[PDB]
């Protein structure tokens, strides 16, 4: 386990820098101020995800249309996954670490106005704690999330996409092989980690539904039409590791 | 609405 594989070290090196929400924690929370900070933090993280993708081996070789499609389909999962990692890493998964300046502990969640959403997102960090996910496993898993959903008709650079996905799958195995020595144990951990990824498909639509309803509550038939493919099943093709 | 943001961000740098 000593030496970390080059590709994994590369992934760590391209991890975006800390992103701040720009939230003023010296003032009492309000439903509006917290929603405002999340949207601001969200846009910043999105641009960060796009930048990150540009340094990911194999990504820029895909048709630009596939690149756009993949980011569109996975930004929510990537963000909730990163949130889970920060929460697990910095606060033992005991609270939601959206940013250094936006951390919601249990009490803060209960009074945020979106407590149910908090409990759902909290599921990821809690699972990270149980599994004790390593930084190496995390980095490989995150790339797989970016490559976990495609159009029903597939992509333009389909073969290239599949080889890119297959490579990071192999890399996840190396990551696991670092602490898991044994063919039965390493195999079992692969199932656990990838099963966790399969389970995110359902969770992600929950987040998109909450996003839409938060929008509706601020203000249509057209906006709702463009969001359904993100909350409804059968509109895209999730790539499951297990039946 | 993000497609526009994503598309523009991908071309840039
Ligand atoms: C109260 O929540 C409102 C949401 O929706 C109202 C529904 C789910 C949120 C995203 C959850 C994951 C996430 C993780 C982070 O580390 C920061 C922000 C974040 C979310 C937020 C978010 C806002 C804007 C954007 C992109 N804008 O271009 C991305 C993410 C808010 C929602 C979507």
């Amino acid at each position: 386990i000593q030496l970390i594989p080059p590709l994994i070290n590369l992934l760590m090196s391209i991890e975006p820098d800390v992103i701040y929400a720009g939230h003023d924690n010296t003032k009492p929370d309000t439903s509006s101020s917290l929603l405002t900070s999340l949207n601001q933090l969200g846009e910043r993280q999105l641009l960060s995800v796009v930048k990150w993708s540009k340094s990911l081996p194999g990504f820029r070789n895909l048709h630009i249309d596939d690149q756009i499609t993949l980011i569109q389909y996975s930004w929510m999962s990537l963000m909730v996954f990163g949130l889970g990692w920060r929460s697990y890493k910095h606060v033992s998964g005991q609270m939601l670490y959206f940013a250094p300046d936006l951390i919601l502990n249990e009490q803060r969640m209960k009074e945020s106005s979106f407590y149910s959403l908090c409990l759902t997102m909290w599921q990821i960090p809690q699972e990270f704690v149980k599994l004790q996910v390593s930084q190496e496993e995390f980095l490989c898993m995150k790339v797989l999330l970016l490559l976990n959903t495609i159009p029903l008709e597939g992509l333009r650079s389909q073969t290239q996409f599949e080889e890119m996905r297959s490579s990071y799958i192999r890399e996840l195995i190396k990551a696991i092989g670092l602490r898991q020595k044994g063919v039965v144990s390493s195999s079992q951990r692969f199932y656990q980690l990838t099963k966790l990824l399969d389970n995110l498909h359902d969770l992600v639509k929950q987040l998109h539904l909450y996003c839409l309803n938060t929008f509706i509550q601020s203000r249509m038939s057209e906006v709702i039409a463009a969001q359904l493919p993100k909350i409804l099943a059968g509109m895209v093709k999730p790539l499951l590791f297990h039946k | 609405g993000l497609e526009a943001i994503i598309r523009k961000a991908l071309m840039g740098k």
